[PDB]
DNA sequence: CGCCCGCTTCGGGGCAACCCTGCCAGTCTAATACAAATCCGGCAATGGAGTCAAGACCAGGTTCG
DNA sequence: CGAACCTGGTCTTGACTCCATTGCCGGATTTGTATTAGACTGGCAGGGTTGCCCCGAAGCGGGCG
């Protein structure tokens, strides 16, 4: 029950269009793991990643020698954790008893 | 399409741009630069009364009395009337 | 190449894209399924929106606002990663997914030719097995492995199978164990003598099901060792515990797998040279199925073969992203939003992506990986082709999704619906009315429209005015519309010309250019003149106004389209400017003469003198004023200002007839003076009675003759005389005025007797059913023409019916006949003739069973029309794309060849009798010899323009054939010269150095194609048009000869046969099925037996092959055959159409070659390529190695040949849209932008017209001597 | 001896006009526990940007003893 | 005749005001993940429609090794 009049979500301005001159700007090399470089130019004054998503899609590095370290988290959860939170270590090891015994009177009895 | 451009208000923005050039350069020089600097014209920054102070080597307080004499000027009539349907 | 796009292209090259170009093309890697916030409506991140990946949202900004202006630009905020810029470049920038298993692209599998079958040579239902994990397929194999292991395994197989017999015959023995248990437990006993061997017979048959058990697993050991023997690539293993056994027994010897992958290792592990040679081999030494088998496959291994292509690029590594502002999330006001279709399609890729990516890190058994990676193949084939391979899948409410190669197909694609033809600004739209006190070349315009036309040139003139400030105050007056814009309206209104469509357009005289001016009202204005060149009548129909801009496109206006300069028809050269209706009728009442009116001539003597001559037309005027002259009474006027006619002229003054002071007496009406008067001044005087067919000699002549500027102003007075004396003609219609005959009740009585004998004759039983609606068919048929007659002989002369008729003004006489008379008979749905018919007349009033009997009839022809009209413009459609290459483009090409003429063959008596088809086809030519005779003088020379005079000078000198020159043999490269196309139509001069001949040629043939009737086994209407274009085998295929000889008829058992034996030594050619509802050939009488034929003389009745007659007469007569033939459909209908606009499409059709033998340059037998390029590498292989390609010239239909045109943009915007661009972007073809719908595409100027090089680059300047004199 | 090539039949894909006029489609185990992240509400460091009052003062029109 | 004056500015100094602008800080809300123990084990589901044409694939009669 109104006009169909559609904006997509985002404004548009208009000021001077000059190209002859600009904020200065540094321009970082970030390196991937496969062999793989880019740039980005960054400002001046800014506080250069030691990291960067590159535009291939992977997590690239920054070429100046830094070595950050970041120490990332331990894997989240596996079955043998979830195993070991409901078993106790001689309980386990009385069943591998258990399957070595049968598997030994397969074998020869 | 609403955010596309209407083509009237651009034409007429230029125009806008034309008249107040001619309306501003009607003025002197030190008047001109002084307003240009401080609503921001010639670029997008727009200088504070202690940059055109310092651009112009003097303190604030005389580019404020110079502000304000210019704001007294420009709304005469005859500094008006080719500006008033430009709202 | 170009990438920023400055319009300065010559190239379009398609290619077929690796995964190393799509991962080159993306900006950023997007990996979920978002699109925006829900809460804050932001693009998310790493979404199908993020504005790191496509660019920012909003004009320099970034993501976190750290950076707002444009003092930073080209730089990337630190923190957010929002490359800060303009907005305009997220419709730019593309994005790539990175799959976590490889997928075959939808195009390259599922067409009508597999491609990828053909490239492997594998079967699609077997593909559709690999590729979607139906079936396993054996990618490699070993040998000298399988060749040791053969021996060493065969041991193995005997020991195994050695094995299975101990154990067989270790059942044997227990059975046996058993059976003489069963032994001591039955006959030791008391039991039945059977129950005592019912245990022996259950333990037989137990040994028997045992052995049936050990053969049947013998028969797997066996097969499975057979296969493993015989295995090879390219094998597919459907029963999967087949292969599973296969591969836990020999993991070793080879590796197989199943899906995208295996076909990728297949292409890997590929060589496109043995594989050609090999193909090459098969077709130069093999035979029958499998030499067409390997044709179809050497095309695409060539083409793969001969570029710089790679076969890897048809699996699918990384899918691409199109930009997110072609695919927008719009809200709408209040809050609604709207996906664009795409967004699920590219989520539900996505989340299957992940899902799998999730599978294989977590470790998953083969079951759900297999299935996880067949639906995300079958997810992004529906990406691709939503509706190819199976079910479409369909949204809410069960519609099928929009994908991505829905954009194109179709009518609703981007080609045919917003590339070529877009709505366009300054435009317009209102009903039409009859603007009779215009000029011709005027129109009328409501001002309330053309204010809003025109109101930035308004606005600019009333800004120069002083009329407001500036702009906005202007405009704002205009939207108020104050008092003195009218007066600044006018003045930007004058001198500036519009267009006026109608639509549909049909032809080219579709839009013509109009001054305007300004009307009250809110109707266009129309001439009244401009109605049948547009195809409007007043009833309702709207007609859209555009408006040119520039200075070019205003000239153009002005010139090439004004109304008062296309006055003659492109098509046959008649005037359709010519007086219509009300003019017609008015001239006809003006210029006719009635014997003994008012103030008559008479000769008199004894009482007086004659009373009947005048001193001058003005003294006749003012006697006719007062009431003692009327306007049709012969007189004799003496005439100063109006020239004789040419007796008079060489009577009276002989050579210097100079009128506008002599004198001369004239025996006329005052009618006839006033209608020359309307005349220029050098016309001599006509002195006939003006029928429409006069006037249209009359404007033809003075069009032929005069300036154009005369015809239009003549045309006008014309209008002005003929609508004046059309008011007081005094042509009305009432019920008294419709007389019916006399005697039309003996006649019915009459009639009505001999149909009484023939139905008491079918009473009677004498004949069937189908002979007595025969002849009452033929009954009443002579009793409606009788009728007619007897109406046709009671009517005067001066009934407004009969003179609305006769002075062909509108109507014809089967109209009158039913207004009075009888309607007659009347058809059926079938299409027969209901032997009741109609008696009553439309003036007695039908009744009721005569009405519903005539309304059959009435909605058959209805629907057909409507039918009949979508067709034709279907044909014109396909025409126009066929013919759009043929433009002129030197003046002379300077060719001896030249096609003939027949042109008023010889009487037997001994004469010249003049051929009806002159006008048609040997007018406006150009002759290509010489016209000499008798060993004389030449009467007509080598190039002319071959009009009126030099046809009669040619007739009445007594020669009939004459070689002329026209486009069916001009020997130019690209596109006709000028003196092969002769004399263009709408003009009368020679024709133009830029000039669209062929888009002219397609218009004005499937322009009249909606008249095009039809009839109650051979087409004789519109399809057979369609069919004969297309060129395909007709209905009626009648058989036409091969030699010359006599033939051998057999009357056979419900269908003929015939052999025609030759006069050489040849075997005698046998025609079998030719079906008894055929009859045969009449000429000169009918065939006969043992009647000796010619070489190219149709055999039965009906329509012969086109296919046939170009293989036996050649390509020259298949150009007579087809011109004479689509002629023979337009003229039934009374439709002239020049042939020089068939010769034009016939010459398309013509053009390329087939090829039967290689040669030893690259073509392929069976390629289908032009005259001219393989001539020219006939050419190229004279020299080093002389060997030529041998071709025979082929005819092929229309829509086969526009198809495989030179460039793959006009063939994609054509038809098969899909089918098109598959088998483009494999053999890499690159289009040039050298047609004529390539420009239109892609916006750039036409090489047509004004565009081409000789008229785009005119230095204008000012002359010396008026340089000097400022 | 079963093996394989000409005919025939069956099925899949494409197209079938052109002007206005139009304005939004569906549904079922449900919770706790916690932790991390984000935001927001409210003073507290300013501190710079502007506002105002007064005055020092250079020197050319303007009016008296 | 000189002389005050009065007033355009031109400019500075000093006090005052006032609102951005981070910065913690405490709490609020928002969002994401983990976990529920009787037994439960291979879909509902919706329609089949034209005409004409081209062409490619499946299958069958028919001879052949
Ligand atoms: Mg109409
Ligand atoms: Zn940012
Ligand atoms: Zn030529």
């Amino acid at each position: 029950d109104r006009v169909l009049r559609g904006s997509r979500l985002g404004a548009v301005s208009y000021e001077t269009d000059r190209n002859h001159d600009l904020a200065p700007r540094q321009i970082a090399r970030y390196r991937t793991d496969n062999g793989e470089e880019f740039e980005v130019p960054f400002a001046d004054d800014a506080e250069i990643p030691g990291t960067w998503l590159c535009r291939n899609g992977m997590e690239g590095t920054l070429i100046e020698g830094d070595l950050p370290e970041p120490k990332k988290v331990k894997p989240p959860r596996t079955h043998w954790d979830m195993l070991l939170e409901r078993r106790s270590i001689e309980e386990l090891e009385e069943l591998l008893k258990e399957r070595l015994e049968l598997i030994r009177s397969r074998r020869r009895g | 399409d609403s955010e596309a451009v209407v083509a009237v208000d651009a034409v007429s923005f230029t125009l806008l741009q034309d008249q107040l050039q001619s309306v501003l350069d009607t003025l002197s020089e030190r008047e001109a630069g002084v307003v240009r600097l401080r609503f921001g014209l010639t670029d997008g920054q727009p200088r504070t009364l202690d940059e055109i102070g310092q651009v112009y080597g003097v303190t604030r307080e005389r580019i404020r009395q110079i502000e304000s004499k210019t704001m007294s000027k420009l709304r005469h009539p005859s500094r008006s009337q080719v500006l008033r349907d430009y709202l | 190449g170009a990438m920023l796009d400055v319009n300065f292209f010559d190239e379009l090259r398609i290619g077929l894209a690796t995964a190393e170009d799509i991962r080159q093309w993306s900006y950023g890697e997007v990996k979920k399924p978002e699109t925006i916030n829900y809460r804050t409506l932001k693009p998310e991140k790493d979404g199908l929106f993020c504005e790191k990946i496509f660019g920012p949202t909003r004009d320099w900004e970034c993501y976190c606002g750290k950076y707002k202006r444009v003092r930073f630009k080209g730089i990337i905020c630190e923190r957010c990663g929002v490359e800060v810029t303009r907005a305009k470049v997220r419709r730019e920038r593309m994005g790539h997914i990175e799959l976590a298993a490889p997928v075959t692209h939808i195009w390259y599998f599922k067409g009508v030719p597999s491609r990828l079958g053909y490239l492997l040579d594998l079967a699609p239902k077997d593909l559709e097995k690999i590729i979607y994990f139906a079936a396993y397929v054996i990618t490699s194999v070993d040998e000298e492995m399988r060749h040791n292991e053969l021996s060493t395994l065969e041991a193995e197989m005997a020991v195994e199978r050695k094995a299975v017999e101990d154990q067989r015959d270790g059942e044997l023995e227990a059975r046996a164990q058993k059976l003489e248990a069963d032994l001591a437990e039955l006959e030791a006993e008391g039991a039945k003598a059977d129950a005592r061997r019912k245990v022996r017979d259950g333990g037989e048959r137990e040994m028997r099901q045992i052995r049936d058990r050990a053969q049947r697993e013998l028969d797997r050991l066996e097969d499975i060792w057979s296969t493993f023997t015989k295995l090879a690539p390219k094998q597919l293993i459907v029963d999967e515990n087949l292969y599973r056994e296969l591969v836990d027994r020999y993991g070793e010897y080879f590796t197989g797998a199943m899906g995208a992958e295996s076909i990728q290792k297949l292409i890997e592990n590929f060589d496109i040279d043995a594989e050609a040679e090999s193909l090459r081999d098969v077709i130069r030494n093999g035979k029958g199925q499998k030499k067409l088998r390997a044709l179809k496959r050497l095309k695409v291994v060539a083409a793969f073969q001969q570029s710089g292509n790679s076969p890897m690029g048809m699996v699918l590594d990384a899918v691409p992203v199109i930009p997110p502002e072609l695919r927008p999330m719009v809200q709408l006001d209040g809050g609604r939003f709207a996906t664009s279709d795409l967004n699920d399609l590219y989520r539900r890729v996505i989340n299957r992506n992940n899902r799998l990516k999730r599978l294989i890190d977590l470790g998953a058994p083969e079951i759900i990986v297999n299935n996880e990676k067949r639906m995300l193949q079958e997810s992004v084939d529906a990406l691709f082709d939503n509706g190819r391979r199976g079910r479409p899948v369909t949204g809410p409410g069960n519609r099928p999704l929009k994908s991505l190669s829905d954009l194109l197909k179709g009518k609703q694609g981007r080609f045919r619906q917003n590339l070529l033809g877009k709505r366009v600004d300054y435009s317009g739209r209102s009903v039409i009315v009859v603007g009779p006190q215009l000029k011709l070349h005027q129109c009328g315009l409501p001002k309330l429209m053309a204010l809003e036309l025109f109101k930035p040139f308004v606005m600019k003139r009333l800004v120069d005015l002083n009329h407001a400030q500036n702009i906005k105050s202007a405009k704002r007056m205009v939207e108020r519309q104050r008092p003195q814009v009218w007066d600044v309206l006018e003045e930007v209104i004058a001198e500036h010309p519009v267009l006026l469509n109608r639509a549909p357009t049909l032809h080219r005289l579709g839009i013509q250019a109009f001054e305007p001016m300004l009307v009250e009202g809110k109707a266009i204005q129309l001439h009244p003149l401009v109605c049948e060149a547009f195809n409007a009548d007043f009833d309702g129909d709207q007609m859209a106004v555009h408006l040119p801009l520039s200075a070019e496109a205003q000239a153009e206006a002005r010139i090439l389209m004004l109304s008062s300069n296309n006055i003659l028809s492109p098509a046959s050269g008649r005037p359709l400017a010519m007086p219509r209706l009300d003019m017609v009728t008015g001239l006809y009442y003006l210029t006719t003469e009635v014997p003994g009116d008012t103030g008559e001539y008479q000769p008199a003597s004894g009482d007086h003198p004659e009373t009947g001559v005048y001193s001058s037309p003005a003294e006749a005027i003012m006697a006719a004023d007062r009431g003692v002259l009327s306007v049709r009474a012969k007189i004799k006027v003496r005439l100063t200002q109006l020239r004789p006619p040419v007796e008079i002229e060489a009577e009276l003054f002989g050579h210097s007839g100079w009128q506008p002071g002599d004198a001369w007496m004239a025996e006329t009406t005052l009618g006839r003076v006033m209608f020359n008067e309307l005349l220029p001044l050098g016309y001599p005087f006509v002195n006939k009675q003006m029928h429409k067919k006069v006037q249209a000699a009359i404007i033809n002549d003075l069009a032929e003759r005069y300036p154009m500027i005369v015809v239009a102003q003549t045309v006008d007075k014309l209008k002005d005389a003929g609508f004046y004396w059309a008011t007081r003609s005094g042509v009305t219609v009432s019920m008294a005025d419709v007389l019916v005959p006399p005697r039309k009740k003996e006649i019915l009585d009459h009639y009505e007797e001999r149909a009484d004998k023939v139905e008491k004759q079918f009473q009677r039983g004498a004949l069937n059913h189908d002979e007595r609606n025969e002849a009452l068919v033929e009954i009443w048929k002579e009793a409606t023409d009788e009728v007619g007659q007897a109406l046709r002989e009671h009517y005067p002369d001066d009934n407004p019916i009969i003179t609305i008729v006769d002075s062909g003004a509108t109507g014809n006489f089967t109209q009158t006949r039913t207004l009075a008379g009888m309607k007659g008979l009347v058809t059926n749905p079938k299409g027969e003739f209901i032997p009741r018919p109609v008696k009553s007349s439309f003036r007695e009033g039908l009744t009721v069973l005569e009405y519903f009997i005539n309304t059959h009839g009435a909605r058959k022809g209805l629907a057909d029309t409507a039918l009949r009209t979508a067709d034709s413009g279907y044909l014109t459609r396909r025409l126009v794309d066929v013919s759009q290459d043929v433009i002129v483009r030197e003046h002379d090409c300077q060719t001896e060849r030249g096609i003939v003429v027949e042109l008023a063959e010889r009487a037997p008596d001994g004469t010249l009798i003049r051929d009806p088809y002159i006008e048609t086809s040997a007018y406006a030519r150009t002759l290509g010899t010489d016209a000499v005779d008798e060993a004389g003088n030449v009467i007509v020379e080598r190039g002319q323009d071959l009009g009126d005079p030099e046809i009669d000078a040619l007739l009445a000198a007594g020669i009939t054939q004459v070689k002329v020159r026209s486009v069916l043999t001009c020997a130019t490269s690209t596109g006709v010269c000028a003196t092969c196309y002769g004399r263009s139509m709408a003009t009368g001069k020679l024709v133009d150095i830029g000039e669209a001949v062929g888009i002219v040629a397609a218009q004005s043939i499937g322009e009249p194609g909606t008249q095009l009737t039809m009839r109650t086994d051979i087409t004789g209407g519109l399809p057979r048009v369609q069919e004969l274009f297309e060129a395909r085998v007709p209905r009626g295929k009648a058989p036409i000869a091969d030699v010359t000889g006599r033939v051998r008829l057999e009357d056979g058992e419900r269908f003929y046969k015939i052999t025609i034996v030759p006069d050489d030594g040849g075997e005698e050619v046998v025609y079998d099925k030719i079906s008894k509802r055929q009859r045969l050939r009449v000429f000169k009488r009918v065939l006969s037996d043992g009647d000796h034929v010619e070489v190219g003389q149709q055999l039965m009745e009906g329509s012969a092959d086109p296919h046939e007659v170009l293989r036996v007469q050649g390509p020259r007569e298949v150009q007579i055959h087809l011109v004479r033939e689509v002629q023979e459909v337009y003229r039934a209908q009374g439709v002239s159409i020049h042939d020089k606009h068939i010769e034009v499409i016939v010459r398309q059709m013509l053009r390329r070659v087939t090829i039967i033998d290689s040669g030893s340059t690259e073509f392929l037998p069976g390629s289908l390529i032009d005259r001219a390029e393989f001539e020219a590498e006939n050419r190229r292989v004279v020299a080093e190695g002389g060997e030529p390609a041998a071709g025979r010239p082929v005819l092929m239909g229309i829509t086969k040949a526009s198809l495989a045109t030179d460039s793959w943009l006009s063939a994609a915007s054509f038809q098969e849209t899909t089918r098109v661009l598959t088998d483009a972007a494999i053999n890499c073809r690159s289009d040039k932008l050298n047609g004529l719908k390539e420009n239109v595409i892609i916006g750039k100027l036409i090489p047509a017209g004004t565009g081409i090089n000789r008229y785009r680059n005119i230095a204008v300047q000012p002359t010396e001597e008026a340089r000097a004199a400022a």
